[PDB]
């Protein structure tokens, strides 16, 4: 994830609280990386939404 | 559901698909975790889907 795409999520994240590990994290970065690059963070939060929720 | 959760030799690749009618005992069996992503297939569920169905089928 490059750095405009770490605050990209950063802005919106300290608000939240996170349940979350690792070897799902991989996974979740992984499956929204295929796709092309403007909906990459925005499909890897989303699910982080009802995932970590 | 080890199997789920196992990798084979490093470098080869694989995906394995399920299948069930059910997600509710699955989850109280605690194996839903180990896969990876779900799909809710929907039914159908709109008299447009059926009547294009059958436009397709032409029966």
């Amino acid at each position: 994830f490059k750095d405009k795409e770490r605050t990209t999520i950063a802005q919106q994240v300290k608000g939240k609280k996170v349940w979350i590990g690792i070897k799902k994290l991989l996974m979740l970065i992984e499956m929204s990386l295929q796709m092309d690059p403007e909906y990459r963070v925005r499909k890897f939060l989303a699910l982080l939404r009802e995932e970590g929720a | 559901l080890v199997l789920l959760k196992k990798a084979p030799p490093q470098g080869r690749k694989l995906l394995i698909i399920g299948t069930t009618s059910r997600k509710d005992v699955l989850q109280e069996m605690e194996m839903l975790n180990a896969f990876s992503t779900t799909i809710h297939v929907p039914n159908i569920a709109t008299g447009e889907q059926l009547l294009e169905a059958l436009e397709l089928l032409g029966n």
